[PDB]
Parts: C-alpha cells; sequence; structure tokens
C-alpha cells in the first residue's frame, strides 16, 4: 500500500527558491530510484528530476538542469526538490513519484507552485442562494491556486459540483461551487473554503 | 527531445465496447540492447497519474487485463477489450529510451450515454457582493449529455458579449453528466441600471433552446 | 547497486 505525501508548495516570487518535500511510507524507500514530475496548467506533463537508490546519480531536462536539485534522505524516507532561478514556466502541480522497474508507478496526489510576482490575495465568497432546489458558494478575487471547497465540513457530497478555477481580467482567480438539494429542506448549508497560499480559511452559510 | 503524439486526443466510448490509443515517437524507442522502453499512464479524475503498461506490453501488478499494449519502433498501441466506468481519464504514453524522458499530450476517454438536457438554474448577485461595487450573475446547467451546449446572457432582452466566462466540470463517473456555470461579471452601477437578467441555454436535449430569468427588484 | 528507471534499461540492477 504505497504511499508518497508531497508538501511545502507555495507562491514564490520569479528569481525565488523553494524546496518540496515527499514522505514515503510503507515500502523499502532506499530500494527504488525516485523522481518528480510537474503538471503544467495546460494539463501536460514534464518530467523535472530523478535520483538513484542510493543517491549515487541524479538526472534532469535542459529547462530546469543547473537550477533544480533533488536529494533524498533514505534514513527519514524523504524525497526533496530544492528549486532555484524560478520562473513563470515553473508554475505547475508538482508530483513525487517512484521509480518501479522501467517507469513511475505510484504518483503523490501533487503539491501547487505558482511563480508570480503578484501578491496573494485571499478570496472573498458570496453566496449562490435557493422538487430539486440548487444553492452554492461563488469564491471569486483569489490569487494564487488552489482553493479547496467542503460542505458542512465534509459531510455533504452528493450533488456537489466544484468548478474549476477560471482566470479573471484582472489576474485574480474565481470558482463557484454548488449543490442540489431536496427543495423541503431547516436544513443549514456552510461552504468551507480554504485557502492555504494567504492563510484564509472562511465558512459561509448559505 | 522525442516528440509523442497520441490519437485521438478525445475518445467518446460506449460501456463494454473496444477502445483503442495510438503513440507516435518522433524517433525509433529501441535501446541500444534491442529493447523498447514505452511506457503507458493513465489519470483519473482528481487524481495523479499511476502507470498502466511498460516497456510497450507489460502489465504492472494490480493492472486489469482488459489493457493490452503493443507496438515497435515508432508505432504504438493501447487497447482497451471491455471499458468500465473507472478507465474514465486522460491515458498518457511516455519514452524513457532517450533522456530527457517524455510524455504526449494525453487521450481523453469519454463515457457515451443517452442525451440528458440541463436543468437550468440562476443566481442573483449577493448583496453582499453589490457593497463591494461588482456584480456578479451565475447560470448553472446542471447534469448535462454531451458536453457541447450554447449559454447566452440577455439583460433587459438585450445579448451580452464579452462580459462572461464559463467553466466544465469533468465527466462524473457516477452518471457519466457534465455541469457548467456561466457567470456575468458587470459593475454594481450597471447592474443596478436594469431589470431583467437572463440567460438562454441551447443543448441537444432540449427541442428549443430555454431561457431563465428573474427580475431585480421583484 | 543503484537503482532507477534509467539504470534499469541496461537489464543489470533489477
Amino acid at each position: 500500500e504505497v504511499q508518497l505525501v508531497e508538501s511545502g508548495g507555495d507562491l514564490v516570487k520569479p528569481g525565488g527558491s523553494l524546496k518540496l518535500s515527499c514522505a514515503a511510507s510503507r515500502f523499502t524507500f532506499s530500494n527504488y530510484g525516485m523522481s518528480w514530475v510537474r503538471q503544467t496548467p495546460d494539463k501536460r506533463l514534464e518530467w523535472v528530476a530523478t535520483i538513484s537508490s542510493g543517491g549515487r546519480y541524479t538526472y534532469y531536462p535542459d529547462s530546469v538542469k543547473g537550477r533544480f536539485t533533488i536529494s533524498r534522505d533514505n534514513a527519514k524516507n524523504t524525497l526533496y526538490l530544492q528549486m532555484s532561478s524560478l520562473r513563470s514556466e515553473d508554475t505547475a502541480m508538482y508530483y513525487c513519484a517512484r521509480d518501479y522497474l522501467y517507469a513511475m508507478d505510484y504518483w503523490g496526489q501533487g503539491t501547487s507552485v505558482t511563480v508570480s510576482s503578484a501578491s496573494t490575495k485571499g478570496p472573498s465568497v458570496f453566496p449562490l442562494a435557493p422538487g430539486t432546489a440548487a444553492l452554492g458558494c461563488l469564491v471569486k478575487d483569489y490569487f494564487p491556486e488552489p482553493v479547496t471547497v467542503s460542505w458542512n465540513s465534509g459531510a455533504l457530497t452528493s450533488g456537489v459540483h466544484t468548478f474549476p478555477a477560471v482566470l479573471q481580467s484582472s489576474g485574480l482567480y474565481s470558482l463557484s461551487s454548488v449543490v442540489t438539494v431536496p427543495s423541503s429542506s431547516t436544513q443549514t448549508y456552510i461552504c468551507n473554503v480554504n485557502h492555504k497560499p494567504s492563510n484564509t480559511k472562511v465558512d459561509k452559510k448559505v | 527531445d522525442v516528440v509523442m503524439t497520441q490519437t485521438p486526443l478525445s475518445l467518446p466510448v460506449s460501456l463494454g465496447d473496444q477502445a483503442s490509443i495510438s503513440c507516435r515517437s518522433s524517433q525509433s524507442l529501441v535501446y541500444s540492447n534491442g529493447n523498447t522502453y514505452l511506457h503507458w499512464y493513465l489519470q483519473k479524475p482528481g487524481q495523479s497519474p499511476k502507470v498502466l503498461m511498460y516497456k510497450v506490453s507489460n502489465r504492472f501488478s494490480g493492472v486489469s487485463d482488459r489493457f493490452s499494449g503493443s507496438g515497435s519502433g515508432t508505432d504504438f498501441t493501447l487497447k482497451i477489450s471491455r471499458v468500465e466506468a473507472e478507465d474514465l481519464g486522460v491515458y498518457f504514453c511516455s519514452q524513457s529510451t532517450h533522456v530527457p524522458l517524455t510524455f504526449g499530450a494525453g487521450t481523453k476517454l469519454e463515457l457515451k450515454r443517452t442525451v440528458a438536457a440541463p436543468s437550468v438554474f440562476i443566481f442573483p448577485p449577493s448583496d453582499e457582493q453589490l457593497k463591494s461595487g461588482t456584480a456578479s450573475v451565475v447560470c448553472l446547467l446542471n447534469n448535462f449529455y454531451p458536453r457541447e451546449a450554447k449559454v447566452q446572457w440577455k439583460v433587459d432582452n438585450a445579448l451580452q458579449s464579452g462580459n462572461s466566462q464559463e467553466s466544465v466540470t469533468e465527466q462524473d463517473s457516477k452518471d457519466s453528466t457534465y455541469s457548467l456555470s456561466s457567470t456575468l461579471t458587470l459593475s454594481k452601477a450597471d447592474y443596478e441600471k436594469h431589470k431583467v437578467y437572463a440567460c438562454e441555454v441551447t443543448h441537444q436535449g432540449l427541442s428549443s433552446p430555454v431561457t431563465k430569468s428573474f427580475n431585480r427588484g421583484e | 547497486c543503484e537503482k532507477d528507471q534509467f539504470q534499469s534499461r541496461n537489464e543489470r540492477c533489477i
């Protein structure tokens, strides 16, 4: 039941530095090569770095060679990616993956990195007020991505639709999360919005 | 670098049917030892990629035998023998014969189903948002198929243009439907200058376009 | 014996 958990993503200014970490579990980390792969906003995949099981060898594409440095701590079962001289084109979701035989079999759920001169901005959350009724929350004017949305602290999952963010003319992101419920429902509906980069967490009753 | 070209890029298929994906490399993937290091991955919605096949035809442990890989040189194929709902996602081929390791652009497998008309809802801007000087009006199109739809905004029966943005969800594994949001953004002054706000929806499941609307004062 | 997806191509450290 192999597990990989990435952390460290954030908004970084151009020219800046950032270190990602990946915690490995439920396998003998020391016996496998490890890799980083990124997925850019257009959904394309780009291999970023690989390190051999014992750390003897590292490998990079030209796009990051010199600027990115992969390392591992076999005692602590952790993989690292040190990023420096960051460019706007490095904006991406970064995944840690285990090299198993000839390919990368298991990948973490990823950590988000945005490289921009723009400052962080937390979202303004507004209600979408309501036999089937629809209600929701408009999460607008935040930067950078991501925003996570749950309902009733994770208890309401059926009929929930959280839309991909769209970039507005202002350079700020916006998304809505909707839910269909019986029109008969007394019932309290609360959208839980978390924006890790700006340290914004708000709960909005609809 | 080796360019990996996948065909098709969008693959609608019915449940239980067969599907095939092509992957062509810009140079031969035969390594100096005569082996071929061409691999396939599947990214399910909301998840990171997972590997399916390695070295053209070898299934990783835990991958269904409904998947098969074949090909040689520059020409490769991934085949699914009977499609299941959990096959929904983006399939990527990848090569490691030549460094840098490269990926194809992805092929999105889409499930076919009967045509389903959207449920259309419209939401006025909240009073809290109006306090800030901005007005967002939202049109929701819920649980419809196919994905293609036209959403047109109208303010006092007058068509709008350039002041709206759309967003569509990925296909739901549970019922194979899409949902779409269209957001009309106006200044507070422009919003309070008009009374009727409407979104008109055109879709294959509707014999005539239908309009949902509200009156600002009423 | 150093292992990773690129070393594996030499079919020795398998």
